[PDB]
């Protein structure tokens, strides 16, 4: 609780009470998720890091062209 | 390390390194391709000479 108080105090200038979080979470539906993702994640840039037996590893351009589907 | 091609210049790097690449390529091909070419061109010219002399020797009085 103390960690949450301090973290929210620094991040927002306040502490958000539970009821507010739940009320804002409730009203999100599928179309809203499908809007935000389309806003920030569709056809975006990505960064990659890895370690180990990376002979299999995909290309950067593969991961980047993955962010959109040609179907639809 | 690799950078996404959306965050790179991609026609300036080609011209920026043009003279070096062209020097290398042309230097590599001089002796092997051109010198025999020049000799062959020579031979064609000499053949033409021989023919244009023949055609008068054989058929002109
Ligand atoms: C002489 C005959 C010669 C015939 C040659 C034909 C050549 C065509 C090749 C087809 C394309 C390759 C297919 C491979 C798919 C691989 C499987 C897979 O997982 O794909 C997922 C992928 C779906 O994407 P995703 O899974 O969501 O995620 C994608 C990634 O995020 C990101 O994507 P990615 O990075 O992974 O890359 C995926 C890539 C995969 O490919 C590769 O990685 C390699 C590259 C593919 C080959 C490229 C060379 C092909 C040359 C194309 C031109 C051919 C013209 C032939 C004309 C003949 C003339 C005599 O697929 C493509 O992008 C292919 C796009 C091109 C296909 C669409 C063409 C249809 C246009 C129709 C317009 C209407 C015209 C009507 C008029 C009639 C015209 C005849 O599937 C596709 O979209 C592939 C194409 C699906 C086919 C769609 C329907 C085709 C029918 C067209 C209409 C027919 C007209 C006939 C009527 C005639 C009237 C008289």
């Amino acid at each position: 609780v103390a960690e949450d108080i301090g973290r929210q105090m620094l991040a927002y200038g306040r502490r958000m009470p539970l009821a507010e979080f739940l009320k804002r979470l409730e009203v999100i539906d599928a179309e809203e998720v499908k809007r935000v993702a389309w806003k920030y994640l569709h056809d975006a840039e990505v960064a990659v890091a890895g370690l180990g037996p990376l002979f299999g590893m995909p290309q950067l351009i593969n991961l980047r062209r993955a962010t959109f589907w040609l179907r639809y | 390390q690799t950078i996404s091609p959306y965050q790179l210049k991609f026609i300036y790097p080609f011209w920026h390194t043009f003279f070096a690449r062209c020097w290398c390529k042309c230097s590599a091909y001089a002796w092997p391709w051109v010198w025999p070419g020049l000799i062959t061109f020579g031979l064609v010219k000499k053949m033409n000479h021989d023919v244009e002399e023949d055609i008068r020797d054989h058929y002109w009085y």
